[PDB]
């Protein structure tokens, strides 16, 4: 809203760096769809417009740093472990299998761009998966979203 | 380790949200 913690604008930091290749401080409708799209997902070119002019304020065609935090902001608020991790947990999980591998989960991290390596993968796993099954699953993963 | 949870966490959950609300 009009009053972010520094708690939610470090989380978009981060991942505003992940989304933002260039470090130009700034997302254009390419990155955030080229991203977006990466997360195993096809949207149209109408849905990216949609879903950037609803946080445009000025319509400019474009969002900045600030109007990032915005749209991380507005999903953040309403923040549904329970369907965030149900539909997020299916885009991982590509064979529906209800467990998350290192495959799955490194591969859907690399399509955002992002360059992890298989040890980052296993301690991301490992760190999340209390069993230590080697895999991630439903209940894990609302447990690992703990915020500490 | 938990930041990138976040990331795609997050990233996933908005595309879902931002998306449904057009
Ligand atoms: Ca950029
Ligand atoms: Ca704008
Ligand atoms: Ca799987
Ligand atoms: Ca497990």
């Amino acid at each position: 809203a009009d009053q972010l913690t520094e708690e939610q604008i470090a989380e978009f930091k981060e991942a505003f760096s992940l989304f933002d290749k260039d470090g130009d401080g700034t997302i254009t409708t390419k990155e955030l769809g080229t991203v977006m799209r990466s997360l195993g997902q096809n949207p149209t070119e109408a849905e990216l417009q949609d879903m950037i002019n609803e946080v445009d304020a000025d319509g400019n065609g474009t969002i900045d740093f600030p109007e990032f935090l915005t749209m991380m902001a507005r999903k953040m608020k309403d923040t549904d472990s329970e369907e965030e991790i149900r539909e997020a947990f299916r885009v991982f999980d590509k064979d529906g299998n209800g467990y998350i591998s290192a495959a799955e989960l490194r591969h859907v991290m690399t399509n955002l761009g992002e360059k992890l390596t298989d040890e980052e993968v296993d301690e991301m796993i490992r760190e999340a998966d209390i069993d230590g099954d080697g895999q991630v699953n439903y209940e894990e993963f609302v447990q690992m979203m703990t915020a500490k | 380790a938990k930041s990138k949870w976040k990331q795609a966490f997050n990233a996933t959950a908005v595309v879902r949200h931002m998306r449904k609300l057009q």
